[PDB]
């Protein structure tokens, strides 16, 4: 099990990542992009509404 | 006499219209407030669905 160097070089590069993930390393103008463009979409198929607490009602009776 | 007889039999059961009058108010009134309950349930449940998909 300590034999496979790659097993070992594998585990090694995602220590490296996981102490080097202050931020996104590599991300590029492409990881800020897409993050926008698809978060923008879900705020669309979700809603516009009160994005930090509880909308209120005030309902009609009949 | 029979007529008139049959007039206040119909008389007794009158109050049937105003009956479900009453039934449709309270009942109509109970389906908005089930409306209510259950619109805010969704409404919560997508807001924090949104949180969870983000």
């Amino acid at each position: 099990d300590p034999v496979q160097k790659l097993f070992v070089d594998k585990i090694r590069e995602y220590r490296t990542k996981r102490q080097t993930s202050g931020g996104p390393v590599d991300a590029g103008p492409e990881y800020q992009q897409d993050l926008d463009r698809e978060l923008f979409k879900l705020k669309q198929m979700y809603g516009k509404a009160d994005m930090n607490t509880f909308p209120n009602f005030t309902f009609e009776d009949p | 006499i029979d007529m008139e007889k049959s007039q206040q039999a119909l008389v007794q059961k009158r109050h049937y219209l105003f009956d479900v009058q009453r039934n449709n108010i309270a009942m109509a009134l109970e389906v908005t407030y089930r409306e209510r309950l259950h619109r805010v349930y969704r409404e919560v449940k997508n807001r924090l669905d949104y949180h969870i998909s983000v």
